[PDB]
């Protein structure tokens, strides 16, 4: 740089001096001396160092170049992008890319593999595409550095860390594999703690943003990345907690105590007295009571103790050829369950298939319209007692159905999940017990 | 109000 | 356990009409059938694998409860006791040191002299 | 015109200072407990170091904590534009009060009015309030220092009982970057008493400032400073500023520095305590 | 062996269902279940957040970064 | 001063405090049943810390 410097004809051009430092990657010597109000910085006259800065992983001078009056916006153009994704993205990482999409697919994975098709064979969010192509190829201090000036930064943040997550879960390499597993956990981190600010400074504006849909990132917002990927650490938080709890108590004041709700569920007039306390004329005290998602879930549960106290009753004492009041009843209950399963196949159709407990109960469903068939043909005894074996069936899934429900008490539900954790190893136990 | 106070000012 | 024992009844029987006996037989039958007895054990050879099943499904679903059950008292064992004891020692000092120090039998006694 | 893209006005370089005064308390704003003037280059480009874009910010947080006036030139184009940028976004976080100051005749474009501006001079749109001069047309010379000047004089002379601050309401000029506006600007605010306050360790002429707190070394280090400012300028103009200097170095007692060793937090609050 | 897996705290995943536990019930109309078929029948026929996110972060960087501050070396850089 | 959270200024006036530890234990007992109120979560969590 000195011998440089002194030459007569360089001393003019500090473009050639700002070139040999980034080549060799001098930072400090490099804000020291040409960095300097002696002359304007132009965006236009420092857009080539930028991209060669880009290129060759020089994150430092990345931020010096951000710092010193550049809009990374207006220069990241579709040309550029492109360009960039194609030549100087590497065929390994596009392999590993493949193979993650053909075997381990995801919602998001599609999202960003059809982004990068089309910038690789011919955007809205630019920074968007440039911090993916950062931590597709495991560069960190490039993408710390393309984090910082993105909008939705924790939504960034939580799609990183799933997006890194299922590239990871690939076996082709190992070092890979574990260096991008390694920068998920950093970016998981670095959302959680964000968030965790974020959320101490503010509460409704916190909320706001955690339930901001946002204009396609990945379609998603921040709760919806964070369940996908399992974060449990992140949705734990005593934010998202209380904002769960606030969604669950709807209008009804969160610190009323729970006996007082039931005794006003049970008794209709005692609500508008004032016992209940809501957060915020009588009929809208009123509303405002059977609009509440705790009341709702409340009212469900008897209703369905009764049905199934009513199913055992006709199916054990009332299975006479005739049909009978009771099971005409009944028969109509049922067809009210399956509309509602209905309306859940409407609404997510195929996390609704995918769900084990949901196909669960749609078998229990259509065993048991099997077995209403089967009663229907009195003609044949074997028929008969056909559908009254199918209805024993029927009534055993929906206990499990009632099961399912009791998770959401807290007394009890870590006890169910703790069953459902044991039940398998107590099978292959009994396994290997079995044989011997 | 405003245009005439800000005319008489100047 | 209960929805079990009514499935079984539904299938093995039709029309009980003593609600007294009914709901004793549904309420006592399972229990005894899954380990105490099999009184229990309409084709001959396909009607004993569904009870072999049923029972099968009771006696794995017991032991898991069992295991489970096993399992989490240890994360109660965890947390340290002699704090607690300590704790309720001092409601159970404190109850026996301002009663008057009489023997039981004789308190009423100065019990008499308590009321004056 | 009301620039939309707060308010703009049109004040000739001949007007009453106690007039602009009741124009922005009697249905403006309120009372002052602080007023601060930040002055700078009319360079476009300045160095954004960490240093810099750390002072400011906590020079602003604090403005808005005591309710201060932000007095700066108004221009898109350098620190002011940063200043505009900081309050915006705390504003989007009890508000917050900036004037900028410049002439129309410097202004690229001028439109006559509620007429809309929207992007020779560049102004920025993110202060609430701004300023023109009317003095001549395309005047590259500054033409906005002298009302400036008599403005936060007046400002000065102004009484408030409910301030702390004894009496009068305090004023502080706090002094960034290099060249003749500034030390002009610099020698006028000290030459009216009101303390100013120089960051050292950044800035071309902050640093020579700092380093004098009798001619051949002020020129060292205006030389060392300014390896480029100074070849241009004329001998005449280089006697010119050497005796600005040497005026505000005579009263030494006013101007404070803020010091490189004591890098951390709280220390644009300490300064400006200090220098009143 | 059960043991090993009772270490392994359960509220976390606890609260990881009741998520979804939770808007199972407030994507619904919220109705009684046994009328909710009557409704059913009429079933059948930003910036300022985004500004705000910015500043605290802003903040969440500052706070990162004074870490490195705590060391003496600056200390020792005074010395010098 | 405590019922506002506020630290230090309640640090300083409790050294002046005839019942030191009686004070000590009467805050903390109010501090907790404070921070058992859930209208909001960040004042009930710094009441909770200040308690212990
Ligand atoms: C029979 C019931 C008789 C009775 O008096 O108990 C009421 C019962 C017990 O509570 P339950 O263990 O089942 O449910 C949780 C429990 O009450 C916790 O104590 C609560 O936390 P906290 O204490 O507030 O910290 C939590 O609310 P939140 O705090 O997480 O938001 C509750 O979700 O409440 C119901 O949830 C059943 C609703 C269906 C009614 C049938």
């Amino acid at each position: 740089y000195k011998a440089f410097s002194t030459n007569e004809q360089d001393k003019d051009n500090w473009n050639g001096q700002l070139k040999l430092l980034l080549e060799w990657n001098q930072l400090d010597l490099a804000s020291d001396e040409i960095f300097t109000n002696d002359r304007r910085w132009e965006s236009a006259d420092l857009q080539e160092v930028m991209f060669t800065a880009l290129i060759k992983d020089r994150p430092k001078f990345v931020r010096l170049f951000l710092e010193n009056g550049l809009n990374l916006q207006k220069f990241l153009t579709n040309e550029v992008l492109t360009e960039l994704f194609s030549t100087h993205f590497s065929t390994l990482v596009y392999r590993n890319l493949q193979i993650a999409k053909n075997s381990y697919n995801d919602a998001l994975l599609t999202f960003v593999w059809k982004l990068v098709a089309n910038f690789r064979r011919s955007t809205r969010h630019p920074l968007q595409a440039l911090f993916i192509w950062a931590i597709l190829q495991n560069k960190k201090e490039l993408s710390k550095v393309i984090w910082e000036q993105t909008k939705g930064c924790t939504l960034a943040a939580l799609g990183a860390s799933k997006l890194l997550k299922t590239l990871a879960k690939v076996k082709n390499d190992i070092n890979a594999a574990g260096e991008s597993e390694e920068l998920a956990n950093e970016y998981e981190t670095r959302a959680v703690e964000l968030f965790t600010e974020c959320y101490s400074n503010d509460e409704d504006l916190a909320e706001q943003l955690l339930v901001y849909s946002c204009e396609a990132w990945g379609g998603s917002n921040c709760l919806e990345l964070a369940v996908e990927a399992t974060d449990q650490h992140f949705i734990a938080q005593p934010g998202v907690q209380n904002f769960l709890s606030k969604q669950w108590y709807g209008e009804i004041s969160r610190d009323t105590k729970n006996w007082k709700i039931i005794l006003c569920l049970f008794i209709i007039p005692l609500v508008g007295c004032g016992l209940v306390s809501f957060r915020k004329k009588l009929l809208w005290y009123y509303v405002a009571f059977f609009t509440s998602p705790f009341v709702v879930f409340s009212w469900n549960v008897v209703f369905y103790i009764a049905f199934l106290l009513l199913f055992a009753y006709v199916l054990l004492m009332d299975f006479h050829s005739v049909p009978h009041t009771p099971e005409l009843i009944l028969y109509a209950l049922v067809f009210v369950l399956f509309c509602d399963e209905v309306r859940q196949w409407y609404m997510n159709g195929v996390n609704y298939f995918t769900d084990l407990w949901n196909v669960m109960d749609t078998l229990g469903l259509f065993y048991f319209i099997a077995g209403i068939v089967f009663r229907l043909h009195s003609s044949n005894k074997s028929s008969l007692y056909s559908g009254r074996v199918i209805f024993c069936l029927d009534y055993i899934i929906f206990t499990l159905r009632l099961i399912h429900i009791f998770t959401v008490s807290r007394n009890l539900g870590p006890k169910i999940i703790m069953l459902q954790r044991m039940l398998i190893d107590v099978f292959f136990f009994l396994f290997l017990f079995a044989v011997w | 109000d405003l245009v005439n106070f800000i005319q008489a000012n100047f | 356990m209960v929805a079990f024992g009514v499935a079984r009844q539904g299938i093995l029987r039709q029309n009980e009409q003593r609600w007294r006996w009914i709901f004793r037989s549904v309420i006592y039958e399972p229990y005894l059938a899954m380990f105490g007895q099999v009184p229990s054990d309409f084709p001959e050879w396909i009607t004993i694998p569904l009870v072999c099943i049923y029972m099968l499904s009771t006696n794995i679903l017991l032991v898991n409860l069992l295991v489970a059950m096993f399992g989490y008292t240890v994360g109660i064992v965890q947390e340290n006791n002699d704090q607690v004891w300590k704790f309720q020692r001092y409601f159970l000092v404190q109850e026996y040191c301002n009663r008057l120090n009489i023997p039981f039998p004789f308190v009423v006694f100065a019990y008499f002299y308590m009321v004056v | 015109g009301d620039i939309q893209f707060g308010k703009y006005l049109r004040l000739s370089c001949d007007t009453d200072s106690e007039t602009l005064y009741e124009l922005l308390t009697q249905h403006w704003h309120l009372k002052t407990p602080n007023l601060v003037i930040s002055v700078t280059g009319g360079a476009k480009n300045f160095a954004l170091k960490p240093r810099m874009r750390k002072i400011f910010s906590r020079l602003i947080y604090i403005a808005q904590s005591k309710g201060a006036w932000i007095l700066t030139g108004g221009t898109h184009y350098g620190l002011m534009k940063y200043i505009g940028e900081v309050v915006r976004d705390n504003t989007i976080s009890e508000n917050i009060v900036a004037i900028g100051i410049a002439a129309w005749g410097m202004v690229s474009n001028r439109d006559t009015l509620s007429a809309q501006y929207i992007m020779l001079y560049i102004l920025d749109n993110n202060h609430t309030h701004l300023l023109l001069v009317d003095n001549g047309c395309h005047g590259h010379p500054t033409v906005e220092a002298k009302l400036r000047n008599q403005l936060e004089k007046y400002i000065s002379e102004r009484t408030s009982q409910d301030s702390n601050y004894g009496g009068k309401i305090p004023i502080v000029c706090f002094a960034q970057g290099g060249g003749r506006e500034t030390l002009k600007a610099i020698n006028t605010s000290v030459k009216s008493k009101i303390p100013c306050v120089v960051v050292e360790g950044s800035g071309q002429i902050a640093d020579v400032i700092a380093s004098l707190v009798t001619s051949s070394m002020v020129k060292e280090k205006l030389v060392r400073f300014l390896p480029r400012t100074v070849s241009r300028l004329p001998e005449e103009e280089i006697e010119s500023w050497i005796k600005w200097l040497k005026e505000i170095l005579e009263s030494s007692h006013l101007l404070t520095v803020i010091k490189m060793e004591e890098a951390g937090d709280e220390i644009v609050s300490n300064a400006i305590s200090y220098a009143l | 062996y059960t043991v090993g897996i009772v270490q392994e705290n359960n509220d976390q995943v606890w609260k990881f269902q009741r998520y979804f536990l939770v808007q199972e019930y407030c994507n619904r109309l919220n109705i009684p279940f046994p009328f909710v078929v009557f409704a059913y029948f009429y079933m059948v026929v930003d910036n300022e957040t985004l500004a705000w996110e910015g500043v605290m972060k802003e903040n969440y960087l500052v706070k990162i970064n004074t870490k490195a501050n705590d060391n003496s070396e600056e200390m020792r850089h005074r010395f010098r």
